């Protein structure tokens, strides 16, 4: 909801945040016990 | 031809050879000597040649082996070692850890470091103690009585205490409460957690260490604080490192279990990255390393100034000042210590920071000490500014200003706490010119400075200028306007 | 899994090169072995010697003949120093082109000198700095130079050495 | 070696993986590889997919008109033999029930395996770069050569008295 | 005209389309792969010739066996320099390449299935018509000639390697119905990386340009750069641009 | 000493190729062979039909192939580098070499 | 198994503008679409002359059933000069063949088949348009003079063998076509200077470059060697003797890594020896015809340079 015009002005997320919660809902769906460190396939299809 | 010229090392292939060595050949018996597919002397001469090929080719290896480029393994290190430079070993990860502990656990009771895991490869760096180690709180609802409230000054050493009775467990008498708990942490530890801490009256919970989504985000650094009813949750700061060396990464939030649980234990998460482990230096990255060796600067001042800042999760300001001459000087300082000033450091993360310091250099002079292990223990010094909070009044002739416009003005005075240590002069013009920025252009206009508390008197025009161990100061609430 | 290193003599020279008879037409014939093997065998020697040309010319193992060599690109020559020092004060100079005179740093270049636990350096309040050597292996008078050279430019330096703790 | 994300034979799904070992898998083995290529060649009706329009197989062609054993198994045999990493074909049971109409044919294909070509792209490295030394061993000798001199000679020892 | 036309010429247009990515395909990867080393029988079986025929596998030395072989005929040209030679001057001769042609047949009734020929790799032991052979046969036919195989003929007297199809025609008279009668010609072909380095010669490339569609070849057609998968971005990145800069 | 990318390579593996490129407006020769033993790429540069190269160097990761022979006047000044696009580990191999193969080699011009 | 067959590219690029700068066509390749239009499997037939002489090489091309839309991108830009390059080889790669400018282009298209039709030119417009005012005195040393024209025309130095300590005996004075200009300098001092495939040569008449190229039946010869006059006239002799003179004549499969400049080994029964080269024919077509290139040598007498 701290994205884009908020009257205040316009924020905009970093790179690294983005990722954070996508592997979060992501991880959601199928629990803690799911590999989604670096160089994991997983991981590098995120990324791109 | 192939062998060495004027611009390096060659290689031959194999059909040349074969055809210098038959033709040496054709030579020694005539042109009738028989010398391709059916001949004995053929099946022994290429025989014979395809290994000198072997022998030309290490040869050619060797060369290379004592050159910027070409070398590699054993070799590689005597060409780089001539520049005092050697590939690292096995290395252990780093990092640190957080978790939420049970209210019922109490302050004093302390974590053995050899009868815990983290994970199937992570172990405590060492003892570790609830007190003294919260990093953020939380408290919300089921909390009527008389509570007692502690904290040790970040400044000074001096616990300070405070009294206060919840005579109703909700309404506008618990926002009371909850803003004099506020009001009471603030006044110690940074300004920069005031931020970070607020009341969600919707609730009528209390965050510390949160971000306006519900976000453990932590305080500033460790400290301790204690209520006599234990309330709320409390989280704590742990050290991690790996069992045994080699590589081993984790993410910002990747850890999430510990073997044997603790009673009380609620959950453990991660705060940032950890300094993953390497297995055995290679070649590309030693080369790196080599390369980039020039931004490597030590034991200097403007190295020691460069380090802290980027070194620390804090660090806000720093100075240091020079005593050299066989007496204290005016200011008090030893005949040959330094003298570092910092602000939002912490004690021992910083502390670690100050083994830059040129060896034999005593240094180690201010109000708060720590010891670090080399193997020997040694002690270092250093002091915390004790901030000072202006008072600040603006009368001016115009037009009326509205409600919420003066926001602006009051963040534009920000600059304010951007003065330095000592050498923090107002120069009241750039006031005056940061008043009348932070606006829409467009009549008269003026500042009165004075320090907080004392009365309306007090109000001057006079630059003002920091003590020794003093740094400006100042709150948004301390900001009142007058029309002329 | 595999050594980075490529320079190693080739494993079982010998039998290669025989696996090229064509169809073991001459084998069993203990008169065109003999001759191919004896000119083969040769070749055997000087691949040995082809490692040790590069092998030996590596500061860590070359002779004192040559080590002067090293020695004499990088301005220190030998002076008085004898073969197992001359290698160390080498080593020393060079080292100290990358470094910083801390007291951790000075803890791990003093650390070649006197394995793990022979060395311990105490410190004082005004410039005083103290080497202590437990397990030295070689006389320290004559690396004692270099010693100095590696810390700040206003140490106060003691140098005491024993025989163990 | 054609690399793609996993494909599970049993349900269908991508092959996050047993309940241990969670995660993510790309197809190395070319048998696995081509078990999904076939799978999906067949399963895509010709024509459905947009963005290509030749992909696909045509069954409404067959599927629901009066049509000729001999003439089914010609086209299916056909599109097999489209990727190029197939051997060949070992054999074909083709039967038709009238009764419930009914077409059912099993068969089998062979296919070799390559080599990886490089491991850059994938985990791991196979070299094994050198050990720096630990203290002052480098320039004062190391105590093992002690030990195993003094272990050869009580081996030898050993081995000289009868037992 | 009517949306339900252009609902309609879509479905010509596809359907059509089709065909070229079956056969175009099919040659494409035909080609791909040279290991494949096709041989035709024509007479000479029963004569000894037996001895190479069970050489042929299924996979690699694919061979093809017809019905029946009515005639085949080799022949071979030279020419010579017209006008009276100086005079010894025995260069004035060039040699052609010899051609070679034969006649056969393919049959809904064959007598003889034996499982080696490629004809019948899956045809059907107790009822060869419905099989549909013939269309076996020229389904295999176009492949060969379309992919220019250098095809090996095994022949009563000789051997002939290297012949490629330049011609070949199928009819389907009304006479000998359930049958096909083929014609083929072939001519010599007079033929002159992973390879051992001992057997490497020194080669050329001509002049060359930016190779491939690169993180400089990307500016010059105006694409984006590529963006780099974080794996690392601590070590290179202080280095990356410092020494190799970026294209702008 | 600002640089910018203007050139890359790729190798097809033959253990003796031999092609002409042209850095800089200026046109150069080179030729790359397979060492066996020591399985590394040899290098040599010269000019267009001159009897002999110019300069002969072995081909490593990150090492400035160049840096010791910009003061003639028929060599490049620019850098030439080879990097990876993978993991930081991989060496130099035989059929690695290209824009996407794992390994870039790249030249680069100084801006003047 | 598969046959040997051929295969070939051809790109069209951008318009050529000259600037403040040596022209390289390599960058004018792409579009403003970004890919430029490639043509791989259609018929066609070319025919191209290379040559060290001050003209520039010019190649003639031909191609059979275009689509539209190539034809009006090219009906558009007749009045621009279009970037093109030319690719051949064996169906495992293409050696560069020629890059240059469209001059001329014309379709017909009479009932069946249409034909489009191209002349190419090797820097024609830098060669014909590059204008030039320069002065020297007596004691300049002739060096400079060389190395002042050549950056005058524009064009990258393929390569130049100076002439030491040489000076100019008499002030000299140039203007009009550089080119021209130092066309004439080569009479007077022995030195040869012709622009091909973008790149400056300049080297000296009679002497020679090692075996760039050996030629043999493996080598895909096309018949024998025959000796044949490298000019169509005879001269005055006294019977500088260095020149040329004499010549030989060979052909080959098309193989594009060959200029005139370069030096060539002839390993052949009868005969065996080296050879310049001189002239250059390049000869295709796709579905019917050669694919063949013809060699015209010259024997050498002076210096190894």
């Amino acid at each position: 909801e701290n994205y884009g015009l908020t009257g205040s002005g316009f924020n905009l997320p970093p790179m690294d945040d983005l990722v954070q919660e996508t592997k979060k809902t992501f991880k959601s769906a199928f629990g803690e016990d799911f590999n989604t460190e670096s160089n994991s396939v997983a991981d590098k299809l995120i990324q791109i | 031809n192939y062998g060495l010229t004027g611009s390096g090392f060659n290689l031959p292939p194999m059909d040349d050879l074969v055809q210098e060595t038959k033709k040496t050949f054709k030579s020694a018996f005539g042109e009738d000597f028989n010398t391709e597919s059916n001949s004995v002397a053929d099946k022994l001469i290429q025989i014979f040649n395809e290994r000198e090929y072997q022998l030309w080719l290490l040869m050619g290896s060797v060369y290379y082996a004592q050159t910027m480029q070409g070398a590699e393994g054993i070799y590689l290190d005597d060409l780089l070692g001539k520049r005092g430079i050697y590939r690292l070993g096995k290395t252990r990860s780093t990092g640190t850890v957080v978790m939420t502990i049970d209210s019922s656990v109490p302050y004093n009771m302390i974590y053995s470091a050899a009868t815990y895991t983290i994970d199937t490869d992570y172990e405590l760096s060492s003892d570790v103690q609830v007190a003294g180690n919260i990093v953020a709180q939380l408290i919300k609802g089921t909390d009527v009585g008389t509570y007692r409230l502690q904290i040790q000054n970040t400044t000074d050493q001096s616990v300070k205490t405070l009294s206060l009775n919840l005579t109703a467990t909700s309404g506008q008498p618990l926002i009371t409460f909850f803003g004099q708990i506020k009001d009471f942490i603030v006044n110690n530890t940074i300004l920069s957690n005031q931020d970070r801490i607020w009341i969600d009256s919707t609730e009528g919970a209390l965050y510390i260490g949160y971000d306006t989504n519900k976000i453990m985000i932590g305080l500033s650094s460790r400290v301790d604080f204690r209520t006599n009813p234990m309330a709320g949750t409390r989280s704590i700061s742990m050290d991690v490192r790996s069992i045994e060396p080699g590589y081993i990464s984790r993410d910002v939030h990747s850890v999430r279990s510990i073997n044997p649980t603790p009673g009380g234990f609620v959950d453990i998460d991660n705060l940032s990255a950890f300094i993953d482990g390497s297995d055995v230096e290679s070649d590309n990255e030693y080369r790196i390393r080599a390369a980039t060796s020039i931004s490597e600067g030590k034991a200097t001042r403007p190295a020691i100034l460069a380090a802290l800042l980027n070194k620390v999760e804090g660090i806000e300001k720093v100075r240091i000042f020079n005593n050299n001459t066989d007496k204290t000087n005016s200011l008090g300082i030893p005949p040959y210590r330094f003298m570092v000033v910092c602000y939002g450091g912490g004690t021992a993360e910083i502390s670690q920071v100050l083994y830059d310091t040129i060896a034999t250099s005593n240094n180690t002079y201010g109000d708060t000490f720590y010891d670090i292990t080399t193997d020997q223990v040694e002690r270092i010094w250093h002091t915390k500014a004790a901030a000072r909070q202006l008072a600040i009044r603006v009368r001016y002739r115009g037009r009326p200003l509205s409600l919420t416009e003066e926001t602006a003005i009051a963040n534009g005075l920000a600059t304010a706490v951007n003065g330095t240590m000592i050498a923090g002069t107002l120069y009241n013009v750039r006031l005056v010119g940061t008043v009348m920025s932070s606006t829409s252009p467009d009549t008269q206009v003026y500042v009165d400075i004075k320090n907080k508390g004392q009365p309306d008197s007090a109000y001057v025009n006079t630059d003002v200028t920091a003590s020794t161990t003093q740094v400006l100061s100042l709150e948004l609430e301390d900001v009142i306007f007058s029309q002329i | 899994l595999k050594d980075v290193n490529h320079i190693h003599p080739l494993p079982d020279f010998v039998r290669g090169g025989f696996d090229y008879v064509p169809s073991d037409i001459f084998s069993g014939k203990e008169n065109f072995e003999q001759t191919l093997r004896i000119l083969l065998e040769r070749l055997e020697f000087i691949d040995q010697k082809m490692v040790e040309l590069a092998e030996l010319r590596t500061t860590l193992n070359a002779e004192d003949a040559i080590l002067d060599e090293i020695g004499r690109q990088l301005g220190i020559y030998r002076n008085g120093l004898n073969d197992p020092e001359y290698r160390a004060v080498i080593m020393i100079l060079t080292g100290n082109n990358s470094k910083s005179g801390t007291r951790a740093d000075i803890i791990a270049t003093l650390k070649q000198l006197f394995g793990e636990d022979g060395v311990t350096t105490y410190k004082g309040y005004n410039y005083r700095l103290d080497i202590n050597i437990f397990n030295t292996c070689m006389e320290v008078t004559d690396i004692l130079p270099e010693i100095i050279d590696m810390l700040p430019l206003v140490t106060h330096l003691r140098v005491v050495e024993n025989q163990g703790y | 070696q054609f690399k793609d994300l996993l494909l599970d034979p049993l349900t269908g799904d991508l092959d996050f993986g047993t309940p241990g070992d969670r995660g993510m898998r790309l197809a190395l083995t070319n048998q696995l590889s081509l078990r999904q290529r076939l799978y999906l060649r067949f399963a895509i009706w010709a024509g459905d997919w947009y963005f290509d329009e030749t992909f696909g197989f045509p069954y409404r062609t067959f599927v629901g008109k009066k049509t000729v054993k001999a003439v089914l198994d010609g086209r299916i045999k056909s599109e097999v033999r489209q990727e190029p990493d197939v051997l060949q074909i070992t054999d074909f049971q083709s039967t038709m029930d009238v009764v419930s109409r009914s077409y059912k044919c099993f068969f089998t294909v062979v296919t070799a395996e390559g080599e990886e070509i490089s491991l850059a792209f994938v985990g791991e490295d196979e070299y094994q770069y050198p050990t720096p030394p630990e203290s002052n061993v480098q320039l004062c000798g190391d105590e093992g050569v002690i030990i195993n001199f003094k272990n050869k000679l009580y081996y030898l020892i050993n081995f000289r008295l009868p037992k | 005209i009517s949306p339900a036309q252009q609902a309609q010429a879509d479905k010509r247009a596809r359907d059509a389309a089709a065909a070229k990515r079956k056969q175009d395909t099919e040659v494409s990867n035909a080609k791909s792969r040279e290991d494949i080393q096709y041989t035709m029988f024509v007479s000479g079986l029963r004569r000894g010739r037996l001895n190479e025929f069970e050489r042929k596998n299924r996979t690699d030395d694919l061979a093809i066996l017809f019905d029946s072989v009515t005639t085949h005929t080799y022949t071979k040209d030279y020419n010579k320099s017209s006008y009276a030679v100086e005079s010894k001057a025995s260069d004035h001769v060039t040699t052609q390449d010899g051609k070679f042609t034969f006649s056969g047949t393919v049959t809904d009734s064959p007598y003889l299935i034996d499982p080696r020929n490629m004809i019948d790799r899956d045809t059907d032991k107790e009822n060869p018509m419905l099989a549909r052979r013939p269309a076996k046969a020229i389904e295999i036919l176009e492949l060969i000639a379309d992919s220019h195989q250098l095809v090996t003929l095994v022949t009563e007297d000789n051997i002939l390697s290297n012949y490629v199809i330049t011609s070949f025609q199928v009819d389907r008279s009304s006479e000998a119905g359930s049958s096909i009668n083929v014609q083929v010609t072939l001519e010599e072909f007079r033929f002159k990386r992973t390879s051992d380095p001992k057997k490497a010669k020194n080669a050329n490339t001509g002049t060359k340009q930016t190779a491939e569609d690169g993180a400089v070849d990307d500016s010059a057609k105006q694409k984006r750069q590529t963006p780099y998968i974080g794996k690392n971005a601590e070590t290179k990145e202080r280095w990356e641009n410092a020494a190799i800069g970026t294209t702008d | 000493r600002t640089v910018v990318r203007t050139f890359d390579f790729e190798l097809s593996g033959y253990p003796d190729e031999t092609f002409r490129v042209v850095l800089d407006s200026v046109t150069y020769e080179l030729r790359f062979m397979w060492n066996e033993r020591d399985e590394s790429w040899f290098m040599s540069l010269g000019d267009i039909g001159a009897q002999r190269p110019t300069i002969t160097s072995k081909l490593t990761c990150y090492s400035d192939i160049l840096a010791p022979y910009r003061y003639l006047d028929n060599v490049p000044d620019g850098n030439l580098y080879l990097w990876p696009l993978g993991d930081i580990r991989t060496r130099a191999g035989r059929f690695n070499i290209g824009p996407l193969k794992g390994i870039q080699m790249t030249y680069s011009s100084l801006i003047e | 198994m598969r046959a040997m067959e051929r295969t070939y590219t051809l790109v069209i690029g951008r318009p050529v503008v000259i600037g403040e700068k040596p022209v390289n066509i390599e960058k004018f390749a792409n579009t403003s679409k970004g890919d430029a239009y490639e043509i791989k499997d259609l018929h066609i037939e070319f025919n191209v002359k290379k040559d060290n002489s001050k003209e520039p090489n010019k190649g003639y091309v031909t191609v059979y059933n275009l689509s539209d839309e190539v034809v009006n991108y090219l009906s558009v830009n007749q009045r621009e000069s279009l970037a093109v390059m030319l690719h051949a080889g064996y169906n495992g790669d293409e050696k560069l063949i020629f890059s240059g400018t469209v001059e001329y282009v014309e379709d017909d298209f009479p009932e069946e088949t249409r034909t489009t039709k191209f002349i190419l030119g090797d820097g024609t417009l830098n060669l014909t348009t590059a204008t030039t005012a320069r002065s020297y005195r007596k004691g300049t040393p002739v060096n400079s003079v060389l190395n002042d024209l050549i950056a005058d025309l524009k064009l990258p130095k393929g390569r130049v063998i100076d002439f030491g300590n040489q000076t100019l005996q008499t002030s000299m004075a140039f203007t009009g076509n550089a080119s021209q200009n130092l066309a004439n300098l080569a009479k007077n001092t022995g030195s040869t200077f012709s622009v091909q495939d973008g790149a400056v040569y300049w080297t000296k008449e009679g002497s020679r470059f090692n075996v760039m190229f050996e030629i043999s039946e493996e080598g895909g010869m096309v018949g024998t060697p025959t000796p044949k006059q490298p000019s169509s006239s005879k001269k005055l002799i006294k019977a500088h003797d260095i020149k040329e003179d004499v010549g030989m004549t060979v052909s080959t499969l098309l193989n594009g890594a060959i200029l005139p400049e370069s030096t060539v080994y002839l390993n052949t029964r009868y005969h065996k020896g080296f050879y310049k080269v001189a002239e250059l024919t390049h000869r295709g077509g796709y579905e019917t015809g050669d694919w063949i290139t013809e060699l015209g040598l010259v024997e050498t007498r002076g210096e190894l340079i």
